[PDB]
């Protein structure tokens, strides 16, 4: 856009804010614009960056697939096309935008991965409870993170339980003690 | 079984692992940074020199030395709070090896999952690998129990153990071992009468 | 994957979640919005004026309500000096000024390097000085057979 | 997002940040380090064991009573009522971590500290564990705790009841059991009277959680820093890009793009060199908060002054926002009374 | 003394960023001081219970 003079990219929307008669732009905390008037029709727009929004691809390693998902984080599945502008994105980030595989977590939304019902283990943490992971035909799921193994204690007020046994254990624990020493 | 493990698994000695990388690769992004302009019109001082008189020269060197200088100071901070996290992991190696190997720690989970027995230390590659022999209680089994015992109208405490029965009789055995022994006056001290 | 190919700079990607640069949109697009202006700014009063001012009383014009295509210029003016500060010149097509005001004076040639800031001398001392964070344009030109 | 934050959609800063693209590289590996440092914090704190013990289906203690540290049903997150009250402590920056385009869409934008953030590529991620799976993991810590004694922790969780678990922690401290045989009533409506004066300090006074309000505080605080310092002119003739890409060619504007391209980039160096000596330092509260977790909840702790003040009897885990409470049980000699001794 | 004030803020604006980067890096380098004397202190508070 070129508004009076000043030059900048963005999208523009109406604006809410009244700007006194002896103003023209109206800026942020960070000082750039993002209220204007416009010179032919005086209603004031706000100026809106373009990318938003945080985005995160899910990998296997590209040794084991080229498929991949992608998380939208902040973005309810309802908006993904709206929010990354999907109209004037190439064909594939478009398939990505809408597919079929949209799946709403509380992170945001997750493209490119199906959900199922089991739990397992996280393989790629994707957040707020939500992991992934490349499983069998090989696709990307996404899964609840399972805590554990459910289990109970016979708990009663006159019950012990004494081991009748025992096992020698040995663990190993490693430590990193120094790093490389370096000059320059 | 470690030793298999070892031997099979190569991703075992992942921390000692993520250090060396993270070191080679801070010295390699100190090296790929020597190709940045910092806005000057060359990032080749023989170029600058090559091309500009030395007072043209000196707006462009001074941007390659500010820059330079930046990316050594960010090497070098990185460096310290890298090496203060190394000087706690070291600090903690110290502890593991006064606290098991040379003594036994009564430290719930400071030395294995279980009771330690004992430690072993083994040299790793800018590391230590600690090698902990605990025990752990298996095959439990359930049992009546009670906290005291009446015999003439007073209470019989054991003096180590639980009081456990059968079904039918009465022992008392140590906690983490299934032992049972019949319970005497040695077995167990007498306090009070039976109502509290 | 190609963008996380680029912001991770190899060709090849371990498993993992990786966040992106955001190579996704192009804006391929313009919009232009100006004032809607129809006379011509006063080129033909401001720079072919029969009287200029002495240096020591000058002149000020304001200049309102008025598109400044200097290109008409093209076809009479000549100038000698043409500088401009805070601005670029091959932008002043491209920009709504504020308040624009001309200054205008006849001096000697030997002086015309006097007008521009932080200058010394009989003009910049005596006569006109400029603002040290002064922003917009000096012209002159020669007008012996005139003057 | 470098890119963003420095350039914020100029494909002319864009190129020229090109240059210094190496260090954007690198700050975002170290944001990405620090992010998995906070996740696998929560792991080593909450993780230990991996058995999901549910809470027993009759509660017969002996007296003591846990309901108040214990999950309730009918709340829909199975969270302790101490635990609400901790929640209801701490204030976030914001919750959900899910902020739509079409709520900041508007003015909402320049109004909102938040929007201000997300549009110059400032995200806040949101934890792997959810506050509901924390709160499962303290009610396996309570559960196992309290119907196994120590035992769970080491191996298999051995049922023993309550009142013989006291015993041994008793035992724990060189006190007799029969001591807790024949007070089991007072030592348990003590016990009882204690949680329900903590239930009241917590409900009362509102800053009682400073620990985890101020490094909340301190993080939203390093954001808007970070955000204000976008108004800097670091030496040029304007702090917003489109002013000087409109008044300037590109080789008269690319002195004053490249002061900006500096101070901005130093500005996010400065505000990761700070993220990493706090990640140092919640990092080092992390382990220790792990120790607690293994050596005072799952066991009894000999260590002085370690849990508590007095000699230890046991922990009990609650979950707080981005932290950990220790209820410290502990026993404290009274009513002393002189007397004549002799080796 | 020497220089105008335009001719003056491209000197004083080199040694603003200058000196003020020699701040920064001496509060950088009192960070991780205090963080390993708070370390110390840790310890001497344990050793001391
Ligand atoms: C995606 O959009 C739906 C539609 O509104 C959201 O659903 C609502 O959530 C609110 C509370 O956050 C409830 O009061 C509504 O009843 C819900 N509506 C429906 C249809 O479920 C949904 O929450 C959004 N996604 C996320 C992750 O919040
Ligand atoms: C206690 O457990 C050990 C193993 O932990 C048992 O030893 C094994 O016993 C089985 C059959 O009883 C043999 O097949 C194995 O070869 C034995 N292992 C070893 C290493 O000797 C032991 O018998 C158990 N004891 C009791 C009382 O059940
Ligand atoms: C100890 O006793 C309890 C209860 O008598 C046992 O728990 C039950 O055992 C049945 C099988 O007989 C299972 O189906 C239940 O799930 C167990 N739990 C409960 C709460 O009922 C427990 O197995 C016994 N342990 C041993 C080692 O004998
Ligand atoms: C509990 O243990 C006692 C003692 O070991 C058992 O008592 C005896 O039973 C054995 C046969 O199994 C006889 O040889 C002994 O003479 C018995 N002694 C006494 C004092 O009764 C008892 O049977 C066990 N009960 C259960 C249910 O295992
Ligand atoms: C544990 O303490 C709670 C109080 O914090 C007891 O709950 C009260 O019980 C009475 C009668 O049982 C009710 O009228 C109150 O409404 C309860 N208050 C709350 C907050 O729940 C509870 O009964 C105690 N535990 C046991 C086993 O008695
Ligand atoms: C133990 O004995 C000492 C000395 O006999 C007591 O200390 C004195 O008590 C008087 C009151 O009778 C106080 O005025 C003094 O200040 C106390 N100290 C000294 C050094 O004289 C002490 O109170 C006795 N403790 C108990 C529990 O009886
Ligand atoms: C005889 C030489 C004495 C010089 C002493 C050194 C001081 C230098 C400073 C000023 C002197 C230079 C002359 C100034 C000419 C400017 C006249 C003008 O602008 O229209
Ligand atoms: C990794 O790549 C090699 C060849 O480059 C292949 O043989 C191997 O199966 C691959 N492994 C995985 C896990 O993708
Ligand atoms: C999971 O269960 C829900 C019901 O709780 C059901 O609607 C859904 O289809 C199930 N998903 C799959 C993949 O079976
Ligand atoms: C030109 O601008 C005026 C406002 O000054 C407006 O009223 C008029 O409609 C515009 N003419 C157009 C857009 O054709
Ligand atoms: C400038 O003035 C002269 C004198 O009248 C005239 O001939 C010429 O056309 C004028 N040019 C313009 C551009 O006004």
């Amino acid at each position: 856009f070129n508004f009076n003079g000043l030059t900048g990219t963005g999208v523009l929307t109406e604006s809410n804010k009244k700007f006194l008669p002896f103003q023209q732009f109206g800026r942020d905390i960070a000082d750039t614009t993002d209220a204007v008037r416009d010179p032919q029709t005086l209603e004031i727009l706000d100026i809106t960056p373009c990318s938003f929004g945080g985005v995160s691809v899910i990998t296997p390693g590209t040794n084991t697939s080229n498929q991949v998902a992608v998380l939208y984080q902040d973005v309810n599945c309802t908006e993904v096309p709206v929010a990354i502008h999907a109209d004037q994105l190439t064909p594939t980030w478009r398939v990505y935008s809408t597919g079929s595989n949209v799946f709403q977590t509380r992170a945001g939304c997750l493209i490119g991965a199906e959900h199922v019902n089991n739990s397992y283990e996280c393989d790629i943490p994707i957040g707020a409870g939500i992991c992934a992971s490349y499983q069998t035909s090989q696709s990307i799921i996404a899964y609840t993170m399972s805590l554990g193994a459910e289990n109970s204690v016979a708990y009663s007020n006159n019950s012990i339980a004494i081991p009748t046994n025992f096992t020698i254990s040995v663990t190993t624990e490693i430590l990193p003690v120094s790093m490389t020493k370096t000059s320059v | 079984k470690i030793q298999d493990s070892l031997s099979s698994t190569a991703s075992a000695l992942g921390k000692l692992q993520d250090v060396v990388n993270q070191n080679a690769q801070a010295l390699n992004t100190l090296v790929k940074q020597l190709s940045s302009n910092f806005g000057a019109i060359s990032s080749v001082l023989n170029d600058i020199l090559s091309r500009l008189d030395k007072v043209e020269a000196e707006v462009q060197i001074d941007r390659l030395i500010t820059g330079r200088l930046q990316s050594l100071q960010t090497y070098v901070t990185q460096q310290l709070i890298r090496a203060a996290e190394i000087r706690a992991s070291a600090n903690l190696a110290a502890t593991k090896m006064s606290e098991c190997v040379l003594g036994q720690s009564k430290r719930v989970d400071f030395c294995g999952k279980g009771y330690h027995l004992m430690s072993f230390p083994q040299s790793a590659p800018h590391g230590v690998v600690f090698l902990h022999v605990t025990y752990v209680p298996a095959q439990e089994k359930n049992f009546t129990t009670a906290p005291a015992i009446c015999h003439d109208g007073k209470a019989h405490f054991p003096r180590e153990g639980v009081f456990v029965s059968n079904g039918t009789h009465w022992f008392v055995t140590q906690r983490n071992f299934y032992e049972p022994q019949i319970i005497t006056t040695d077995n167990t001290f007498v306090s009070g009468n039976c109502d509290v | 994957l190609s963008e996380t190919k680029c912001t991770l700079k190899s060709f090849t990607v371990e498993k993992g979640i990786y966040q992106t640069s955001n190579f996704r949109v192009q804006p391929t697009e313009s919009i232009v919005r100006f004032p809607n202006i129809t006379n011509l700014c006063p080129f033909g009063e401001v720079f072919n004026a029969t009287r200029f001012a002495s240096v020591y009383a000058w002149n000020r014009k304001r200049i309102s309500n008025c598109v400044a295509d200097y290109s008409v210029l093209y076809n009479s003016a000549s100038f000698s000096t043409f500088k401009c500060y805070g601005v670029s010149p091959t932008k002043l097509n491209d920009l709504c000024f504020t308040n624009v005001y001309a200054d205008s004076f006849v001096i000697r040639g030997d002086e015309v390097r006097q007008i521009a800031p932080g200058q010394t001398g009989k003009i910049a001392d005596y006569n006109y000085k400029l603002p040290d964070d002064f922003t917009g344009c000096v012209i002159a030109w020669n007008s012996n057979n005139l003057d | 997002d470098c890119t963003m934050y420095i350039c914020g959609d100029s494909t002319e800063c864009s190129n020229l940040l090109l240059q210094y693209g190496s260090f954007c590289t690198q700050l975002n590996r170290a944001l990405t380090g620090i992010a998995v440092e906070q996740d696998k914090n929560t792991q080593e704190v909450f993780a230990q064991v991996k058995q999901i013990y549910k809470t027993p289906p009759i509660k017969d203690f002996g007296g003591f009573n846990f309901s108040q540290i214990l999950p309730d049903p009918s709340k829909p997150s199975k969270r302790s009522f101490i635990e609400d009250l901790l929640f209801n402590k701490v204030t976030l920056a914001d919750a959900g971590f899910i902020k739509q385009y079409g709520d900041c869409l508007g003015d909402i934008a320049a109004r909102d500290l938040i929007c201000a953030q997300k549009f110059n590529g400032l995200t806040v991620l949101p934890p792997l564990l959810t506050d509901e799976m924390i709160a499962q993991y303290t009610s396996a810590l309570l559960a196992g705790t309290i119907t196994s004694g120590w035992t769970f922790g080491a191996g298999a969780a051995l049922q023993i009841p309550f009142a013989m678990q006291m015993a041994y922690r008793f035992n724990g401290i060189g006190v007799t059991q029969n001591v807790l045989y024949e007070n089991q009533k007072l030592i348990a409506n003590q016990f009882n009277s204690a949680i329900g004066k903590i239930q009241d300090s917590l409900s009362s006074t509102a800053s009682a959680l400073g620990k985890l309000q101020d490094v909340v505080n301190q993080n939203a605080q390093a954001l808007n820093t970070l955000v204000k310092q976008l108004s800097s002119n670091f030496g040029a003739i304007s702090s917003v890009l489109n002013d000087i890409l409109s008044r300037l060619d590109k080789v008269e504007a690319e002195v004053q793009i490249d002061r900006l391209i500096t101070g901005r980039l130093q500005s996010l160096q400065t505000y990761v060199t700070q993220q990493l000596i706090r990640a140092a330092e919640i990092r080092a509260s992390a382990n220790l908060a792990a120790t607690k977790m293994s050596e005072c909840v799952l066991g009894q702790s000999k260590r002085v002054d370690f849990c508590g003040k007095g000699y230890h009897l046991m922990s009990f885990p609650q979950s707080a926002p981005h932290g950990v409470v220790f209820l410290h049980v502990t026993y404290v000699p009274a009513q002393e009374k002189n007397f004549t001794t002799a080796p």
